[PDB]
């Protein structure tokens, strides 16, 4: 079965910057889709960053701060993450779609890893 | 124009074939099978490995008592004892004569060699056929891997060809596998949440870096002996160390049929079960007139040699008289006789050399030549060596 | 920013064939390459020859081989009514402004109107099952696609090749009794004919007078640009060289946010035996689904813009349906 | 373009979008099998009757 596991965070001082990885293993060869969202308390799920391939995809309140950053062969994504705020500080997902299995038995089609928690203090 | 055709399932033996219009010259197509390879639906369950037994610092405490402090660690085993009076080298290490206590915690932890040792266990179902095919329709040779199963066709120079389902969907494989170091055996584990001591499943992990894994080791703790610092513990073997020993031949020589296995990843291939049906599709444009290819006149067979062996071992001289030089395709109706070439050169006035092979005393067969047919007929003798190395190339007529 | 622009700095404006330039077929500067529409809240992308946004916000434009310019509030773009300019950069436009037949583009520096009109749909789709014409005041939040204001660098690129060769009728001129070819300042240049036998020229920043062919009618002078590039398109001639020596990002991809959609009018409910009556007010056009909750679904979908009223069969398996955008509704009954 | 199965589907099952699944709609019964220790079992005469 196909896993994500996630890397980074921690606790740091607002205008920092940091990185965040998310690595794929299992049986795979190929991944249509991979993107990141954020779960702050109190709240609901949100996207933030969106990658695939060449093409990028940014939120209203991550534009100009924050850089995706996808390796298919290493299956693999890094979230440089900069000019941090207050409101940052949250639980960040990594979820892997459209997964091409190398025959490669069919199986499901989303993943979802158990994330690494980002704080920010004033 | 729709065509329909069948194959035994069999690498390396070649099939010749004309496709004949009315009034059109016949259209020969060849094909040879290189791999059939078949695929089951896996999925992956578990993973095992050596374990190693988890084992802290005793702890003392002297003139006094204890507790136990529950780390959660898999299988782990808590016990606290009195009356010790242990020894260092420097002396005795307490003064008192009774009342110290001592606390033993013991568990199972992967050991660092799961990585590159390590037991997997699979679900197998659903298997789904591929292979890779040399076709030639008219003089157009391609080498190409086709899904045969009844869609996905591929398609070159408008020809369309569908490889249909097999007619049999037997299987190698049982329904759990257990996949180690390249060899597969088909074996009955026990599911995840129920291993049992002194077999295989007594450590179970849903990953190889799950960092979560479930254990019965029956792990019992034991009174050290009196006058040392330690801790005595019994389990039973390793069970995976058990199997290890056991280990029941291969299905890579055991299975039926002659089935080969290779695991990067899991597949069987090149062994001969079923058959394959063919259905083509022929573009309109492909078909040539009649008097742009040679015809012939009074044509006769001879049979010059004869060994009705595995191999071809019948040699036939055809006589003819021709209008044109040109090659054309010669064909046997009949699975009486099967030849070796799918096409012949031939000349105005010359004679052609014909390779065969049959499984009949006495045969009488009827051949085709470019626009008509021929009746081939003679003996044949037994062969000379008993046992050769290759497979029958003819069937096997009643 | 400026790491951004530098990339589209140094390529050019380029002129190009105009279906109406309010004076028949014509050439002009503000060539439509093509429209593209498929943003939820009715933004558009335009493809012009003149690039845009360099300074703040002006449009910089070609006139017979020399570059002018003129602030961006003074050209105006219409489909059916007068639409509205957001941001310009590059060779890109973003617009915003309803449906239509047709985009038509004009602007006015001198006494002397500039404009082209092309056939190229717009279409406004609106967001949800509730159809619309104009997005209302208020109502609820959901996600639809809509082409981002920032211009970031995506995976996205078009192509860019080498100019063509162009043409220039006006650089001849005639002495007392030959043809003088006047390249401008500092300009390389190449004269072509066959008035005589054959002669292909080169001219770089010198003014030339031929003895022969001497009159205005036969013959060529090209023009030769190295520094500058254009687009691929079919409006320019392709000079000798199959290369393509870079390429460059668009701005204005599509992009996710949130969306305000209307909602509907709360439906007034009467209940029977195994029956429920629907008495409907729509303020526009509002879809209906409604289905069963058993092993048959029996989906009845409509479209409904006038007031109407709706009877309904329920049974103890089930009733289900949405009018509009609101949540789904399902009523189950029992025995009475 | 149709009506969605989450709008047209039997049983009244909820499709959701990031795994491709299914939810809240009955259909058949589950059956369970219970192995229960004696730990957790009382005496009679310890419960009133």
């Amino acid at each position: 079965e196909v896993q994500l596991q996630a890397s980074g965070g921690g606790l740091v001082q607002a205008g920092g910057s940091l990185r965040l990885s998310c690595a794929a293993s299992g049986s795979i060869v190929s991944i249509n889709v991979m993107a990141w969202y954020r779960q702050s308390p109190g709240k609901e799920r949100e996207l933030v960053a969106k990658s695939s391939g060449p093409f990028t995809l940014y939120a209203d309140s991550v534009k100009g701060r924050f850089t995706i950053s996808n390796d298919a062969a290493k299956n693999t994504v890094d979230l440089q993450m900069n000019s941090l705020k207050p409101e940052d500080t949250a639980v960040y997902y990594c979820n892997a779609e459209g997964l091409r299995y190398p025959s490669g038995t069919y199986g499901p089609s989303a993943v979802w890893g158990q994330g690494t928690q980002v704080t920010v203090s004033s | 124009y729709e065509h329909a055709t069948t194959m035994p399932s069999q690498a390396g033996i070649s099939y010749n074939t004309i496709v004949n219009r009315a009034g059109y010259a016949p259209l020969p197509i060849s094909i040879t099978p290189t791999k059939i390879k078949l695929i089951p639906t896996v999925n992956l369950e578990y993973v095992t490995c050596h374990y190693k037994t988890g084992m802290d610092s005793p702890a003392i405490k002297c003139c006094g008592s204890q507790e136990c402090t529950p780390t959660y660690r898999p299988d782990e085993q808590c016990k606290v004892f009195t009356g010790v009076y242990p020894f260092m080298w420097g002396g005795a290490y307490c003064f008192c004569d009774t009342e110290n206590t001592q606390v033993s915690k013991a568990y199972v932890m992967k050991s660092d060699d799961c990585l590159a040792d390590h037991a997997e266990a699979y679900k197998a179902h659903t298997a789904s056929v591929q292979a890779f095919l040399n076709i030639t329709v008219g003089e157009h040779s391609i080498v190409t891997t086709v899904y045969v199963n009844g869609e996905t066709p591929v398609n070159f120079n408008g020809v369309k060809i569908t490889a249909g389902p097999l007619s049999t969907a037997w299987t190698p494989f049982d329904r759990k596998i257990v996949q180690y170091a390249g060899e597969i055996y088909n074996y009955d584990f026990p599911e995840y949440g129920a291993g049992q001591p002194g077999a295989f499943g007594d450590i179970q992990s849903r990953t190889v870096s799950s960092s979560d894994l479930y254990a019965n080791t029956n792990l019992v703790l034991q009174r050290p002996k009196a006058g040392a610092i330690h801790v005595p513990y019994t389990q039973a073997p390793s069970g995976f160390e058990q199997w290890k020993k056991d280990k029941a031949p291969s299905l890579k020589f055991t299975a039926p049929f002659g089935c080969e296995i290779y695991t990067n990843p899991i597949r069987a291939e090149n062994c001969a079960v079923g058959s394959i049906p063919l259905a083509f599709d022929i573009p309109d444009a492909l078909f040539t007139r009649v008097s742009e290819t040679p015809t012939l006149s009074a044509a006769e067979c001879t049979l010059n040699e004869c060994v009705y062996s595995s191999d071809f071992g019948g040699i036939a001289t055809v006589k003819y008289s021709a209008s044109k030089s040109g090659k054309c395709a010669v064909h046997v109706p009949s699975g009486t006789a099967t030849l070796k070439e799918a096409a012949v050169e031939l000349t105005e006035q010359g004679s052609a050399t014909i390779h065969f092979s049959t499984a009949n005393i006495h045969p009488e067969f009827r051949l085709q030549i470019c626009t008509s047919y021929v009746t081939c007929k003679g003996d044949c003798h037994p062969p000379k060596d008993h046992i050769v190395t290759h497979p029958q190339y003819h069937a096997q007529t009643f | 920013t400026e790491e951004l622009f530098n990339e589209y700095k140094l390529t050019r404006p380029y002129m190009a064939r105009c279906i109406r330039c309010a004076v028949g077929s014509c050439h002009s500067p503000i060539a439509i390459e093509a429209v593209k529409s498929d943003g939820h809240d009715g933004y558009v992308r335009l493809q012009t020859s003149s690039q845009y946004g360099l300074k703040g916000r002006t449009m910089r434009y070609d006139m017979h081989g020399t570059i002018k310019e003129i602030p961006l509030h003074q050209v105006s773009l219409y489909t059916s009514r007068p639409c509205h300019i957001v941001d310009g950069h590059g060779y890109f436009l973003l617009a915003r402004c309803p449906a239509g037949d047709s985009i038509t583009m004009e602007f006015k520096k001198d006494s002397v109107r500039h404009s082209c009109s092309v056939p190229y749909e717009v279409k406004f789709n609106p967001v949800g099952r509730e159809l619309y014409t104009h997005p209302p005041e208020h109502g609820v939040e959901q996600a639809c696609q809509v082409y981002a204001h920032d211009a970031q660098n995506r995976g996205a690129y078009v192509e860019m090749h080498l100019p063509g060769s162009e043409v220039d009728s006006s650089l001849v001129s005639l002495s007392g009794s030959s043809v003088t070819v006047t390249p401008p300042d500092g300009t390389s240049a190449l004269v072509e004919c066959e008035c005589g036998g054959t002669k292909i020229s080169e001219t770089i920043n010198k003014t030339k007078q031929f003895s022969q062919c001497t009159k205005k009618e036969q013959c060529r002078a090209y023009r030769l640009q190295n520094d500058k590039w254009v687009y691929n398109s079919d409006k320019l001639p392709k000079a000798a060289g199959a290369t393509l020596k870079g390429k460059l990002h668009v701005p204005f991809l599509l992009a996710d946010g949130k969306c305000t959609v209307p909602l509907a009018p709360e439906p007034m409910i009467t209940f029977g035996f195994r029956s429920v009556s629907l008495k409907l007010h729509p303020k526009n056009p509002t879809y209906l689904i409604t289905r069963q909750l058993a092993d048959e679904p029996h989906y009845t979908h409509e479209l409904i813009s006038e007031p109407a009223v709706r009877n309904f069969t329920v049974t103890e398996k089930g009733w289900e349906f949405v009018w509009g955008n609101h949540p789904p509704k399902r009523f189950w009954a029992q025995e009475t």
